[PDB]
């Protein structure tokens, strides 16, 4: 541990805007790139997005996309999701996680001119926080 | 100063097409033991493509050298894996058989000379009518295909039959370009192309008028062609979405051991395990309306609108003129006019049933005297697979005003292999270049 | 899952250009021309490794050494060229040929700024032959003129 | 997108009886460097996911010697040995081969009673 | 018999000499990237020709063809890219590039002193790629571009 | 086929090794091979042959000396240039002999003769003082 804090929850209304924020202790960060997931009151889990290690690659759900905002400070060892225009169907536990491997530095292909991120499975969750929608 | 000096540069990005040879790359291969397993690096996948800006390139589907590779490539290496197997020529001994208990396959019985001296002679073949030759009036007394030309190489129990993705990439010094365009023709420029490290998956799939299993079209449907004006020429159409065709199964059956040599072996089937059925495959009626359909636009847009009719093949030897079908590791030659038998103009089952004839001794490539025997697969083979295109013919001897008549297409494998590679091309890269400049090489 | 950054243009990314801007990335072309695979490529140079110690096989697997061998031959015949032009280091060299108008006269903007050089590849195409033997002939004369 | 389903959500089980899950995929989740990209995830009511496997027939350190993993191609597997009474909860497996990132049905243990 | 007299450096001499001395042995290296029958001998050098000729029409003769390959690739592999930088050996040179500390912090005098060029290595295997195109840019960008410019008059 | 001044002696031949400057070979004659080369899809086409095995072996052997030879040219750091000079004071031990006599009534070939047991090291002296040592101190310089 390596132990997982998130806060920032509680209920707001639909077109709003939130942010959830995640701490974590004893734990590197800049080696190691970390996931957002969404354990729905329908039961079931969704990935919600992914964030690189250092912060260069973001990648976001496709019910997310355009709505969502990922970011880190890994200085002070801390993520952010922020949500944009929620809506109802958003209303969810959010979850703040930590990848299984470790990344090493994007690999640049020479062939192609592309830099590369390889990304994996994850091991450590938080307990994250519950964000609920409408009145 | 207004003269100009010249000034030569290294690592300019030209090119030109050239002939070479492709690096295979088999990707993703007891195991066993095909397609090039032994002939094609083991793995590549993960493609690398980069596009670029604004150029232009003129492509030629149908005198593209990637063709003739596989052309030869895919014969080589499919002969190759059967020199170290068995040749059956103890086998061409004047058979003598009788029909099968229910026309009918037959149960053969033969004299052969095996183990010791001496030999055995009541058998339990079981053979394929149109794998025998019948001699002499109307004795049941008569021998295997084309004996005369040897025919007779075993193909390895322990070889797999089955079409595998395969990749092609250039050498290097050589580059792959592709053109990126839905619609693209097949013939002419594209206005935007790309560079690609491999091709994508290819499907070495051998089959007769009929394309299965193939890349499809992304709006409409589309028809190539290198001259339409050309009646002599094979046309090919490549579906916008499959249709779906599930084949089927002879008898359930048992695959019998025949000791012929010093470790020599020959399988044969002795057993039939309940009642004999009818191979065949079953495909959507209305569905293959739907996309005849689909067609029979395209084939309007090239000859104003006259009506279109599709005959049937001209008629003649099976291996030619019926659909070949590959599925389970064994051989299917099925009839396909149902398929073909409409007329079209300005203006019944739910599926079709197309029974299908199951060959053992085959000859690949119509060559001449390399026919093989396949081995027979114990029980029932189920398979389904996907249409994906045609190759079609125009009849040459058109005469009636107002109509264009098509019959199932024809040509050797190469036009087979055309409906994957027709956005190809292979270039060698040409690093030397030489421009003028205001500058001079300065002495000392 | 994997990510993609940024470029760092790649393998013939400066066709669209323009010679102009395509006197930049000489060397990502120029890298590249022994080796499709280049870098360590895990998971595949190890086959490709693996791949020439299964040359038990004849016809097929030899074809194979061909293509390396000529791949070999056609990087050092430009090596040598080089070197007979004293353009042995390397992207950029200058000759003491001045250029003749015989073979073209466009304007040297049309030519740097309006100008792919595939096009200059086709116009100047049928004079490359005697360039060169200019080139060396300016080569040799400088050997003997520079002692 | 890679999409994926698993067994019937609900599957019984009693002390010392070894049972399994399967994961069916749509796709077959080769990975480029070499390995299959799979992980297999557990948790109970009112407890954050755990990590039981990470690759295909490789347990995570940490969780118990009764979970062994297999399966190949495009349909895996992870058989629990001697599965005890307090190995209950939800199951999910979950694919890494490209974005989204899926899960697959989410079944649950429970034990049989009479 | 034979007598023996003394280094004279020697193959991999260096592998595990502090990298500040071992800098100056790189001659050694070189010198063998295309041997191991060095001298005439002068019997190996027979002996390697007449198995050359004999085998040449069978498999081990393929395989030793398969070898030889290799080699000069491997070399030229290397050739290239000191060709393309402005490091025609040569046996060292500098650049245009500035360490980005990204990389490595390390200070010099922990790097030129305690450190081997194995341990060295390892720590920079991920950044070896980028550093290379950063150096090829560096090498046209400007230094070849603005150096022509530089006797355009 | 440079061999004009097996004939003469090492002085003369010293004025006409950068006579012979032009390549003894290879070059356009790697020129000529690449319309060859354009043939070879045909010598492909043939399958495998033992004169076609012979070619390949032999084109092997030929790219192999010469590299070895440029080879050590460039880690001398003389590159070429067909006469280049470096500091390795000549060792008297390998020989002693009047320049006179060494460069006149001395054909080179013979010459050979008699250096062939101290070639060896020569190499080395040459590596590892010509470009061992002059590199670093460039760049020691360039500390500065
Ligand atoms: C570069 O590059 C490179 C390479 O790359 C590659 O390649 C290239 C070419 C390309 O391609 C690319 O792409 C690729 O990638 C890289 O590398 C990388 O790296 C990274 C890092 O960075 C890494 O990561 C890592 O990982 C690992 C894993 O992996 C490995 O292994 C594996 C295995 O598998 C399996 O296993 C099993 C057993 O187990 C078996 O059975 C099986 O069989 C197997 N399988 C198979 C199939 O086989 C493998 O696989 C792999 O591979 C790996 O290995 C490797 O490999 C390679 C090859 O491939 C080789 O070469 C090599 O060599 C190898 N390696 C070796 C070593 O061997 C893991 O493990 C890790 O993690 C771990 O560790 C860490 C450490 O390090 C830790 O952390 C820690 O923590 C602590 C705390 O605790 C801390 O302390 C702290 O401190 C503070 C102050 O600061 C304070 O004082 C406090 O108080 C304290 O506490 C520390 O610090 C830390 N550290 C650090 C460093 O940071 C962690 O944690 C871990 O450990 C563990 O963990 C776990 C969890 O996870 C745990 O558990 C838990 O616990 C708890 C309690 O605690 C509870 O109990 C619970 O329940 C549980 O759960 C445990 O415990 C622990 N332990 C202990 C003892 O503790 C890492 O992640 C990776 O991997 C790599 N990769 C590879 C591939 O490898 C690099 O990176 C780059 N870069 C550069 C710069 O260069
Ligand atoms: C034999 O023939 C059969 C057919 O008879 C062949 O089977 C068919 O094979 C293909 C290929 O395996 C399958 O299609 C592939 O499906 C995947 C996934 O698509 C599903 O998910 C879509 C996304 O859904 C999520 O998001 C939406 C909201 O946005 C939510 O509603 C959902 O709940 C999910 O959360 C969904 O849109 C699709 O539905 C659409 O398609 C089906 C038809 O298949 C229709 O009924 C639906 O109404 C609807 O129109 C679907 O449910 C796609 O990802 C594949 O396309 C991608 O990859 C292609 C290249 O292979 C590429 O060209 C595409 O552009 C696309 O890739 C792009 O998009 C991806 C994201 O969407 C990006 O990740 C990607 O990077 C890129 O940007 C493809 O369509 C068929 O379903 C399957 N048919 C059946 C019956 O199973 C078979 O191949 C034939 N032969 C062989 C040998 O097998
Ligand atoms: C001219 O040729 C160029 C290539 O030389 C073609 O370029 C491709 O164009 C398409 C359309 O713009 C691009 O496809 C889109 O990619 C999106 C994903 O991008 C990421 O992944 C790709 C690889 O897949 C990376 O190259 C890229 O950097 C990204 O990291 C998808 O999200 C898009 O899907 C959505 O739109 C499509 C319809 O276009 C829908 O079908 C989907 O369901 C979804 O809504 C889309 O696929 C492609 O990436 C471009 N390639 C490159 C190299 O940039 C042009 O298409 C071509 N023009 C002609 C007429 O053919
Ligand atoms: C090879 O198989 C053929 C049948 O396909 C066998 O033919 C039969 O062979 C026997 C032995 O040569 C012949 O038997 C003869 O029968 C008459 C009457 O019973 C008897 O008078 C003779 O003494 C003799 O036994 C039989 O006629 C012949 N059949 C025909 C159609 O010619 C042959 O036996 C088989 N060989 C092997 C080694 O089993
Ligand atoms: C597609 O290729 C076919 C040939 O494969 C081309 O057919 C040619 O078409 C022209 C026009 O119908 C025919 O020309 C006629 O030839 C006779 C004799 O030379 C002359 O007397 C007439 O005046 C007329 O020119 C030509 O014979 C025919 N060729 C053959 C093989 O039948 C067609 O032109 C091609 N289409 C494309 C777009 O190039
Ligand atoms: C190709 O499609 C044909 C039908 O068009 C399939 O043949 C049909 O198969 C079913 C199942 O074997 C037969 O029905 C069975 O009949 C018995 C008695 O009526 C009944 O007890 C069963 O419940 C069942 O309905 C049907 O008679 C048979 N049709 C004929 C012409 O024999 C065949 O299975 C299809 N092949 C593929 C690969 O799906
Ligand atoms: C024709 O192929 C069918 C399968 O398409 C074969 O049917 C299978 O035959 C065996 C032997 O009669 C049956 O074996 C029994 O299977 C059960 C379950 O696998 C096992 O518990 C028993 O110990 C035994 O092995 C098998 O069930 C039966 N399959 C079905 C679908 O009924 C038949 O054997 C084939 N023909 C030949 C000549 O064997
Ligand atoms: C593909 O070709 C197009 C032209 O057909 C290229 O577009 C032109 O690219 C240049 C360079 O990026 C742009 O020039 C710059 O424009 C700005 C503003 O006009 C000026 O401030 C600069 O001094 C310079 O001229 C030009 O505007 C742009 N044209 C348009 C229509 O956007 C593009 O670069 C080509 N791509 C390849 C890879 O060469
Ligand atoms: C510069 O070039 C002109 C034109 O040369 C012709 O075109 C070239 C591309 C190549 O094909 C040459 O072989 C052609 O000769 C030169 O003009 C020629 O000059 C000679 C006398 O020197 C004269 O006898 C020829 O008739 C001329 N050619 C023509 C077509 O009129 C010109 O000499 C070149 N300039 C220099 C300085 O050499
Ligand atoms: C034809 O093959 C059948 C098997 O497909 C053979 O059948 C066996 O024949 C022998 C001889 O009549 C009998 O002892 C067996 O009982 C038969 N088996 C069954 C399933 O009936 C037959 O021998 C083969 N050859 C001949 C000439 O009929
Ligand atoms: C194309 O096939 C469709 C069926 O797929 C045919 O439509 C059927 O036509 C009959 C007569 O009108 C109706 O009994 C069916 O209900 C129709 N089917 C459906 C799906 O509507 C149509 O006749 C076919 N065309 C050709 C030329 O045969
Ligand atoms: C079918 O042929 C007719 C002529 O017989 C074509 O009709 C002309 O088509 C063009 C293009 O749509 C229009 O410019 C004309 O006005 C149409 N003529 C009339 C009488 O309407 C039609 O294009 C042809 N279709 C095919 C696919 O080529
Ligand atoms: C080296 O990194 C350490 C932390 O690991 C830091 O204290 C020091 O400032 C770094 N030096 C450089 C030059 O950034």
């Amino acid at each position: 541990r390596v132990q997982l804090v998130e806060s920032g929850g509680g209920v707001v209304q639909p077109g709003k805007s939130v942010r959830l924020s995640c701490v974590v202790s004893d734990f590197p960060f800049s080696k190691y790139p970390m996931y957002w997931v969404r354990q729905a009151p329908g039961k079931g889990l969704e990935w919600v997005a992914a964030i690189s290690g250092d912060a260069w690659h973001v990648v976001y759900s496709n019910s997310v996309q355009g709505r969502f905002l990922v970011s880190r400070d890994n200085v002070k060892n801390t993520l952010y999701l922020e949500m944009n225009s929620l809506k109802i169907e958003d209303t969810a536990v959010y979850r703040c996680a930590r990848m299984f491997q470790e990344s090493g530095p994007p690999r640049l292909d020479r062939w192609s001119g592309r830099n590369y991120y390889y990304y994996s499975g994850m091991d450590v969750w938080g307990q994250g926080t519950t964000v609920t929608v409408s009145s | 100063t207004e003269k100009l000096w010249v000034t030569v540069y290294y690592g300019v990005p030209v090119w030109k097409e050239a002939t070479t040879t492709l690096f295979c790359a088999s990707d993703a291969k007891e195991v066993h033991n095909v397609w090039a397993t032994h002939a094609c690096v083991p793995t590549d996948p993960n493609p690398q493509e980069v596009v670029l800006e604004n150029v232009t390139e003129h492509f030629n589907m149908w005198k593209n050298n990637m063709v003739e590779q596989m052309q030869e490539d895919i014969i080589s290496l499919w002969d190759q894996s059967l020199k170290p197997c068995v040749k059956l020529t103890p086998l061409c001994v004047t058979l003598n058989c009788k029909d099968v208990n229910a026309g009918e396959i037959k149960n053969c019985s033969f004299n052969i000379t095996t183990s010791i001296r001496d030999e055995v002679q009541k058998e339990y073949a079981l053979f394929y009518k149109l794998d025998v030759v019948p001699i002499d009036n109307n004795n049941t007394s008569y021998r295997l295909i084309s004996c005369d030309t040897s025919v007779i190489t075993q193909a390895c129990p322990k070889i797999s039959f089955e079409p595998i993705p395969i990749h092609y990439c250039a050498p290097a010094g050589f580059a792959i370009l592709k053109c990126n365009d839905k619609t693209f023709n097949g013939k002419g420029p594209c206005k935007n192309v790309s560079t690609v490290q491999c091709t994508h998956g290819i499907r070495p799939v051998v089959s007769t008028q009929l394309l299965l299993n193939g890349s499809l079209a992304e709006e409409e449907v589309v028809i190539r062609s290198d001259n339409f004006t050309n009646n002599a020429k094979t046309i090919i159409v490549q579906l916008k979405e499959s249709v779906e065709i599930n084949c089927t199964r002879p008898n359930n059956n048992t695959r019998k051991s025949i000791h012929i040599g010093p470790g020599r072996a020959f399988y044969t089937t002795g057993e039939i395990i309940g009642d004999i059925r009818q191979a065949h495959c079953n495909i959507s009626r209305a569905k293959w309306n739907d996309t005849l359909k689909q067609i029979v636009i395209k084939l309007r847009e090239q000859f104003e609108n006259k009506t279109i009719v599709f005959n049937h093949s001209s008629g003649g030897d099976p291996e030619i003129v019926m659909h070949s079908f590959n599925c389970g590791g064994e051989f299917f030659y099925c009839n396909s006019t149902q398929l073909f038998n409409s007329t079209w103009n300005n203006n019944e089952g739910n599926t079709i049933t197309l029974p299908c004839r199951i060959k053992q001794i085959i000859n690949m490539w119509q060559e001449v005297g390399k026919a093989m025997y396949a081995p027979p697969i114990r029980g029932q083979i189920r398979c389904s697979s996907n249409i994906t295109g045609l190759l079609l013919t125009r009849d040459g001897g058109i005469n009636e005003n107002g109509t264009e008549i098509f019959r199932p297409g024809g040509g050797d494998m190469r036009d087979n292999w055309r409906s994957e590679l027709y956005k190809y091309k292979v270039v060698k890269i040409e690093p030397l270049g030489v421009a003028p400049t205001k500058a001079k090489r300065r002495v000392v | 899952a994997v990510g993609i950054g940024a470029v760092f243009l790649g393998f013939l990314g400066a066709a669209g250009s323009t010679m102009g801007a395509a006197s930049m990335t000489l060397t990502v072309q120029a890298r590249l021309l022994l080796s499709g695979i280049v870098q360590q490529q895990n998971n595949l140079l190890r086959a490709i490794e693996a791949q020439q110690r299964m040359l038990q096989l004849t016809v097929w697997g030899i074809k194979q050494l061909q293509a390396r061998v000529l791949a070999v031959e056609r990087y050092l015949g430009d090596q040598q060229l080089l070197g007979i032009w004293g353009c042995s280091g390397k992207l950029i060299c200058t000759t003491a040929v001045p250029w003749n108008a015989s073979w073209s006269n466009k304007s040297l903007d049309r030519i740097w700024n309006n100008m792919t050089w595939m096009e200059w590849e086709r116009e100047i195409d049928n004079y490359t032959s005697e360039i060169y033997t200019l080139i060396e002939e300016s080569q040799n004369q400088q050997e003997k003129n520079e002692q | 997108d890679i999409v994926m389903t698993q067994t019937p959500l609900s599957l019984s089980v009693t002390p010392g009886q070894p049972a399994s899950i399967s994961c069916k995929s749509s796709e077959s989740l080769r990975q480029s460097n070499g390995k299959t990209s799979l992980y297999w995830y557990r948790q109970k009511p009112g407890q954050s996911p755990q990590l039981l496997v990470f690759e295909v027939s490789n347990r995570f350190s940490g969780v118990s010697d009764r979970f062994v993993g297999s399966g190949s191609g495009t349909d895996f597997t992870l058989r629990i040995s001697r599965v005890e009474a307090e190995d209950v909860g939800f199951y999910y497996c979950m694919q890494s081969k490209d974005f989204p990132l899926t899960f697959g049905g989410g079944t649950k243990v429970d034990l049989k009673r009479t």
